[PDB]
């Protein structure tokens, strides 16, 4: 019931500026500081600032404070974060977190994160080709499948099956990097080779930072 | 200023052991008018944000099961699991609030199984892609355990080296293994140059190299 949700991926240029949202849904917004959390690939968190609705009172993480500027609207029940003259080393996840001011910084309800990429690029969307279920692509009489999802920048994507109905043995691996920059993923899944026949399989790729949008068809 | 240490960095279990992390503070966290704790444990699966497991450093979350112990006074903490869930894999943080808000490096709970060996599959090159060019050919190493495994692409009986990238998924929930996708991309033209397309798997649930394979 309780519902923090964040903006999207951005992709902003270095030394631009990004504003990145959070509309709280669930409770009464004003009697709840709310921070937020940046968090580096494969790194810990680092808590950012935390802000009151009612004044827009805020206090700020010591080396954050020139780079982060935290904006309330209650009205709207929404909190912002803004960071300025953009680097690489602003590239990561930042999320909202909720916590009671009257007790301290203990945040028991978080956003979903919003990938940040700093990068002199512009965005490339994916080309999602399928992966072929052959009969060397067989073990015990069971299928593995998938969609490639290939050249696309920046990070990330989102993969799902059958819009969401099929999650049962489904891998959606990392994204490598190839020599050319651009990530590249798989989001395979085994099957049996008995569906094969009469069942059908449509990965729904998802690349938002260039609105890109396919559900292409996985047979044999 | 306050500087938060977990130990240890990482460590692995079986489903059903005791785990013992603890967090030390080089500041006590103890507030005489309170005597309340001001320490919280996060938890945070792959892929998701980080979820609230205790605060006060005894107090759980609600939703939060008894499983999870908040422990320590002071400087010194402890987080435990009395029977650990193939679930319950992630990097658990100390934050103490005692002021400006502070994490720890986290501890990453990894998990302990049985040998699993690897099912092998191998993937052509679509239409769509091979009419753009390109030529990625894949690799699939489905559900094995430990994370090692060693993969070699041979076109031809002819090794490869420097076209291929691997990519290994995090830790299954329920099984606890790993998939791990291995990609060989080249050209078009370097695609049908060959014949012979294999995929070498080495690792420990295997006795003997599985090659998959096929032609052009």
């Amino acid at each position: 019931e309780v519902q923090l949700q964040q903006s999207g991926p951005e992709l902003v240029k270095p030394g631009a500026s990004v504003k990145i949202s959070c509309k709280a849904s669930g409770y009464t917004f004003t009697d709840y500081y709310m921070n937020w959390v940046k968090q580096s690939h494969g790194k810990s968190l680092e808590w950012i600032g935390g802000i009151n609705p009612n004044n827009g009172g805020t206090s700020y993480n010591q080396k954050f404070k020139g780079k982060a500027t935290l904006t309330v609207d209650k009205s709207s029940s929404t909190a912002y974060m803004e960071l300025r003259s953009l680097t690489s080393e602003d590239s990561a996840v930042y999320y909202c977190a909720r916590n009671d001011g009257y007790r301290g910084y203990a945040m028991d309800y978080w956003g979903q994160g919003t990938s940040v990429t700093v990068s002199s690029a512009s965005t490339k969307g994916p080309s999602v080709f399928p992966l072929a279920p052959s009969s060397k692509s067989t073990s015990g009489g069971t299928a593995a499948l998938g969609c490639l999802v290939k050249d696309y920048f920046p990070e990330p994507v989102t993969v799902s099956w059958n819009s969401g109905a099929l999650t049962s043995g489904v891998h959606t691996f990392p994204a490598v990097l190839q020599s050319s920059g651009l990530y590249s993923l798989s989001s395979v899944v085994t099957v049996p080779s008995s569906s094969l026949g009469t069942q059908t399989y449509i990965c729904n790729v998802n690349h938002k930072p260039s609105n890109t949008k396919v559900d292409k068809k996985v047979e044999p | 200023d306050i500087v938060m240490s977990q130990s240890p960095s990482s460590l692995a279990v079986s489903v059903g052991e005791k785990v013992t992390m603890s967090c030390k503070s080089s500041q006590s966290l103890l507030y005489s008018s309170n005597q309340k704790n001001y320490l919280a444990w996060y938890q945070q699966k792959p892929g998701q944000s980080p979820k609230l497991l205790i605060y006060w450093a005894s107090t759980r979350e609600s939703g939060v099961p008894d499983r999870f112990t908040g422990s320590g006074s002071g400087t010194d903490f402890t987080l435990t699991i009395s029977s650990v869930k193939a679930e319950d894999l992630a990097v658990y943080y100390c934050q103490q609030y005692y002021s400006y808000p502070t994490f720890g490096a986290g501890t990453k709970l990894e998990l302990k199984r049985t040998v699993a060996a690897p099912s092998v599959f191998i993937f052509p090159p679509s239409d769509e892609q091979l009419k753009s060019g390109t030529a990625s050919v894949v690799c699939l190493l489905n559900n094995f355990y430990p994370r090692e495994a060693k993969v070699q692409w041979k076109v031809d009986n002819a090794l490869q080296s420097g076209n291929s990238q691997e990519s290994v998924t995090e830790q299954d929930s329920k099984d606890s293994t790993y998939s791990l996708s291995s990609t060989l991309t080249l050209s078009k033209a370097d695609y049908e140059k060959h014949k012979v397309y294999a995929c070498e798997v080495t690792h420990q649930g295997l006795s003997s190299p599985v090659t998959k394979s096929f032609n052009r």
